[PDB]
């Protein structure tokens, strides 16, 4: 059905910087699938973040990560940028891009892009 | 873009008899109760009209079957759309349906009809990609599912919707929308009628006194065409297209004499052919 | 060879409202292809005089470039406290382009 | 200095051609204003011609086919006033003008009245 | 671009007599002033309403701002007064004012 | 906004309404000069492709702009051929073009590699070699930038204020003439047997009104003797009947 | 109207680093651009030129390590690859433009620090 591309790739930064995560899509286009994100630290669980809201048509953000994390969307080239800032110690983790159905009422993340580790 | 969904099925086109159909208003004068006679390009009476079942929902496991090959536009085409919800859309007329020959492209959206005589590049399966806009919960129609480029354009136009579906009846409806496409010496002439068709899908024995919409200067000799279908992007069904079921009728025109009985209101009620039978 | 420049003086401690004379001498005879730049340490070089004899917008007549040939002069008048910065002379005659070593007006 | 033709009296309906010669400067590089002066009333700008080209920016107040031609051989600007009528029994002036919008009517001709009656 | 400067003049001579061209809302910096005599081809006195052309005495000065201009004939005698026309500018219809006739005691 | 004059806009206008009348209703263009023949006589005359040459120049730069004349703007920016049936329409736009500090959005070609050809322009930023030694797109000696910034300030003089100039080069080509005005269309009189001239259709008779439903494609009707019976208006579309008046 | 430069840092000598200068406000296509070097306490030393109008690259023979300059004009950007580095090249780099008597476009970036040393 759908082939999801890499989100950022190999990204490594020393403390005191900021990195984007541009989730790319293929087989579909951007304004026909809602985006979502998952922190996954090595040896830890899942930590949902970002997200597009099926209700309100708004692009969600984790209540625990409001203000710190933002997102933009370029629908033509299908690039969904996820901007991090205010780097801390435990920030290093795999940042998975995922997606839900365009219409509404979906909790699952069936396609994803194998995530991206960051550096602190 | 323009998913290559032609399945595998040619769907052998069936045949129907256009009993009393394809009689448009050919003249520029309003005649009242006048038994005129016209030497124009009409659809022959009781002629083999190719019924094209366009989207063929199969009974085995659904798997609707796609259609609309490149039908010849030899002289003029009598198009009869019966579909309830407007799966049918504008058409992709043109000699090569490619560049260097401006392929006339009609496209009906709910807002307005868009007529473009440009040099389009239609891919394998020109259709309407009616996908979910997902902003304000809309139904945005990707039109690049029809062609791959739009350039070298000489005519462009926007008018009132051709395919007006006033369903509102749920039976006794699916208005027979009839359009005579007529390429008179570089002038695409379109005719029309919305008729409250009674039967399920067969052409009823009514007098389709087609009224013309527009006469657009083209200059190119259109020899082929193919209707466009509104396909909805399906979901994960426990890429995805082919919503609804589509069936229409295509007849061809011939330069044959007709008799035209106008009424006291100047409408055509009786119409008898001349090269049909001795009577 | 390359076209050499010499900025005299390379540093000059000034006071309020003097008439300082910053000469840029060239190794060759350049008609007017010399410019002047103002720069506080850490800022961008703000052009002061172009063609070595023409003022710049936003900068009043307190700056005044003159000269020709090999000898050019930034002749600054009525030195106000925000004039004390690092000034540069620039050639644009031939390639490569060489800038002055910098001259620093500072308060005493 | 500009010179015109003598005062003329003409017929209604027909046309007339007045001329204006120039001396003292380069004709072909100096516009020629044409201005009417009504009988015992104010002035009226009827137009001007470029001496080199057909720069006949014509006034719209009266469309009496008052065309403006010229000739640089004899240095004469011709105002051809057609459809002579009671509204044309005024005195016409050729005037020196600037070749730029600096248009000033400073050097004039003698002024030629074109009287219009029921007869000569 | 209408000009309605002054109907006419009736004052004792040799005074700084003013004629005020009250132009319309077309505030045009350029203007002109010409002197017309009874059955005489007029001649532009004040060019651009600020500049003086060669051969004009300084008895009649011209000034003004925006639309409203003025012409002050200072020490105008019994041998110079006549009609004084205001002349318009760039605004395409070059309509001239109704003039300023000058009669004196 | 308008364009530069080194790179002016070539607006090809076809399929146009009567607008020369509106161009007279404006009555604000400073340099409203019109060539070939006097402007009013081009009112109902229709050209095929009117080329609006859109740019902004100076009040002294329009001195050079004239059919067949030379000058920096008329030689490196926009040359006007001597044979000109068009219409030069310039108007002072100091309020619009110039802004506080200097409107440098427009540029102009002070000097060029060569001269300009009738009704053309030069957008080539390639640095011309004013002298002999080359620079090959770079700056230096014997080479200068082809583009230069205008002085377009709110304090610019009347001879320097930015004049917005559209040169409606009216072009009569062999294509069907599109851009024409009312074409001498006099007002219709009704209920008077006359010779109606309906887009060349000549015919005599009492012109009443018609209730005859002419579908939009039906302008004029016809009879059994190829004689029009019911007609319609070209300017303000309205239907009419005919009865040839008494013989 | 603005210039952004890539992130600088420390690098082991003899390596190569791509340095980007992206512009905003007006395009780099119509103009040329320069790379200049400034060490702490050093005067402004021009390094390289790029000119998109034609096609050519001019380097400084004083500092000639084949720091190759190229364009990405789709997004107003230009790349200088620093090759064959040495300890003295540790300095801040500036994306510049020269106003040579015709235009007024002398725009300079914020400037980033490149460091050529084996000690991070
Ligand atoms: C214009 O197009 C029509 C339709 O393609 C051409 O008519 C066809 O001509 C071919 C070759 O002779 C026949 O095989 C088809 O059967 C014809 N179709 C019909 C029924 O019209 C026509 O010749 C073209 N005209 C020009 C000048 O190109």
């Amino acid at each position: 059905e759908v082939q999801l591309l890499e989100q950022s790739g190999a990204e490594v930064k020393k403390p005191g910087a900021s990195v984007r995560v541009s989730c790319k899509v293929s087989g579909y286009t951007l304004p026909e699938v809602a985006m979502h994100w998952v922190r996954q630290a090595p040896g830890k669980g899942l930590e949902w973040m970002g997200g597009f809201d099926p209700e309100d048509g708004e692009t969600m953000y984790a209540q625990k990560f409001q203000g710190r994390v933002t997102m933009t969307e370029d629908t033509s080239t299908d690039t969904a940028y996820m901007e991090l800032s205010s780097l801390r110690s435990e920030d290093t983790a795999v940042y998975y891009c995922a997606t839900t159905t365009p219409f509404s009422s979906s909790y699952w993340f069936d396609p994803w892009g194998q995530g991206t580790l960051v550096t602190v | 873009q323009c998913v290559n969904l032609t399945t595998r099925t040619q769907l052998p086109p069936a045949y129907t008899n256009s009993f009393t159909r394809g009689v448009y208003y050919p003249d520029k004068v309003f005649r009242s109760s006048v038994l005129h006679s016209t030497q124009d390009l009409f659809l022959p009476f009781f002629s083999n009209v190719t019924w094209f079942h366009a989207i063929h929902v199969s009974g085995t496991n659904g798997t609707k079957r796609f259609d609309n090959p490149v039908l010849p536009f030899n002289d003029g085409v009598y198009f009869a759309s019966t579909e309830k919800s407007n799966i049918i859309r504008g058409w992709i007329f043109g000699t090569t349906l490619d560049s260097k020959t401006q392929s006339l492209l009609i496209v009906n959206n709910a807002t307005n009809v868009v007529i473009k005589v440009c040099e389009f590049q239609f891919c394998n399966d020109p259709f309407l990609g009616v996908y979910y806009h997902k902003n304000n919960k809309s139904w945005m129609e990707s039109e690049f599912r029809v062609y791959s480029s739009a350039n070298n354009c000489t005519f462009e136009y926007v008018s009132q919707p051709f395919l007006m579906d006033l369903e509102g009846k749920q039976g006794n409806f699916k208005n027979l929308r009839e359009f005579v496409f007529k390429n008179i010496d570089g002038y695409f002439k379109i005719y029309s009628k919305h008729t409250p068709i009674n039967l399920v899908r067969d052409l009823p024995q009514g007098f389709s006194a087609l009224e013309p919409l527009v006469d657009l200067p083209i200059g190119i000799n259109i020899t082929r065409f193919q209707t466009l279908l509104a396909l909805h992007r399906s979901y994960l069904t426990p890429s995805g297209w082919t919503a609804g079921a589509a069936a229409y009728y295509v007849g061809y025109l011939q330069p044959r004499t007709f008799l035209l009985k106008y009424n006291e209101n100047g409408t055509i009620t009786d119409a008898v052919d001349c090269a049909l039978d001795p009577l | 060879g390359d076209i050499q420049l010499t900025q005299s003086p390379s540093s000059l401690s000034a006071s309020v409202g003097d008439r300082v004379t910053i000469t840029c001498r060239a190794s060759q005879s350049i008609s007017s292809y010399l410019n002047w730049y103002q720069q506080k340490p850490g800022k961008a070089p703000k052009l002061l005089i172009y063609a070595a004899s023409s003022l710049q917008s936003g900068v009043p007549s307190r700056f005044s470039g003159s000269g020709s040939g090999t000898d050019f002069t930034l002749t600054i008048s009525s030195l106000q406290p925000e004039d004390f910065a690092t000034y540069y002379c620039q050639q644009s005659y031939s390639t490569p382009r060489t800038f002055g070593q910098g001259t620093k007006v500072e308060i005493k | 200095q500009l010179v015109q033709s003598g005062a003329e009296v003409k017929k209604p309906g027909a046309t007339v051609k007045i001329s204006c010669k120039v001396s003292g400067y380069s004709f072909s590089n100096y516009y020629i204003h044409w201005v009417k002066q009504a009988p015992g009333k104010s002035l009226e700008w009827i137009g001007y011609i470029d001496p080199f080209n057909g720069g006949t920016s014509d006034n719209l107040k009266f469309k009496g086919a008052a065309t403006l031609t010229a000739d640089t051989s004899t240095d004469t600007a011709y105002m051809e006033l057609s459809s002579l009528r009671s509204e044309d029994t005024a005195v016409y002036y050729c005037a020196r003008s600037e070749y730029d919008p600096y248009y000033v009517m400073d050097y004039w001709g003698q002024g030629t009245t074109v009287t219009v009656s029921s007869a000569s | 671009i209408v000009l309605t400067q002054s109907p006419f003049q009736s004052v004792s001579p040799k005074e700084k007599v003013t004629i005020t061209c009250r132009a319309s809302q077309s505030i045009s910096s350029n203007l002109h002033w010409y002197q017309q005599k009874p059955d005489q081809s007029p001649k532009l006195l004040i060019k651009y309403a600020s500049q003086s052309i060669s051969g004009i005495p300084s008895r009649f000065s011209g000034s003004g701002s925006g639309t409203d201009f003025t012409l002050t004939i200072n020490s105008l005698e019994a041998e110079d007064f006549g009609i004084y026309f205001c002349q318009q500018t760039n605004f395409w219809p070059y309509i001239f004012g109704q003039g300023t006739k000058l009669e004196i005691l | 906004r308008f364009a530069s004059v080194y790179a002016w806009n070539r607006k090809r206008i076809s399929n146009c309404v009567a607008d020369y009348s509106v161009l007279y209703n404006s009555a604000s263009f400073s340099t409203f000069k019109c060539y070939g023949v006097s402007p009013t006589k081009l009112n109902d005359l229709c050209f095929t492709n009117v080329y609006a040459d859109s740019f902004v120049i100076r009040g002294d730069e329009v001195r050079q702009i004239a059919p067949g004349q030379t000058g920096k703007i008329a030689d490196y920016n926009y040359k006007l051929p001597d044979d000109f049936t068009g219409c030069v329409i310039a108007w002072n736009s100091n309020n619009l073009d110039s802004k506080v500090g200097g409107n440098y959005n427009y540029l102009y070609r002070l000097f060029r590699k060569s001269n300009l050809k009738p009704f053309e322009r030069d957008i080539s930023t390639e640095i011309y070699q004013a002298g002999s030694t080359p620079c090959n797109g770079v700056e230096g000696f014997n080479c200068y930038f082809p583009l230069q910034s205008y002085g377009f300030q709110p304090t610019n003089g009347v001879g320097y204020q930015p004049y917005r100039v559209v040169v409606l080069s009216f072009e009569l080509l062999h294509a069907p003439a599109t851009v024409c005005g009312p074409k001498k269309s006099t007002n219709l009189v009704k209920n008077k047997c006359v010779n109606f001239n309906f887009n060349g259709l000549t015919g005599t008779g009492v012109l009443t009104e018609s209730n005859k439903k002419f579908l939009p494609f039906q302008q004029f009707g016809r009879d059994i003797a190829d004689t029009t019976d019911a007609v319609r208006d070209p300017q303000t579309l309205e239907i009419l009947d005919i009865t040839p008046c008494s013989f | 109207q603005q210039l952004v430069e890539s992130g600088g840092g420390v690098v082991q000598p003899g390596r190569s680093l791509r340095l980007s200068c992206a512009a905003s406000g007006f395009t780099f296509s119509s103009y040329a651009m320069h790379w200049v070097r400034q060490a702490p306490g050093k005067g402004l030393e021009w390094v390289a030129v790029i000119s998109y109008d034609g096609s050519n690259k001019y380097y400084a023979d004083s500092v000639k390590g084949r720091f190759t300059i190229s364009r990405d004009n789709s997004k107003n950007t230009l790349y200088l690859q620093m090759n064959s580095l040495r300890a003295e090249d540790t300095a801040v780099y500036y994306c510049a433009r020269h106003a040579t008597l015709m235009n007024n476009k002398d725009i300079w970036g914020q400037g980033t620090l490149v460091t050529v040393s084996s000690a991070s």
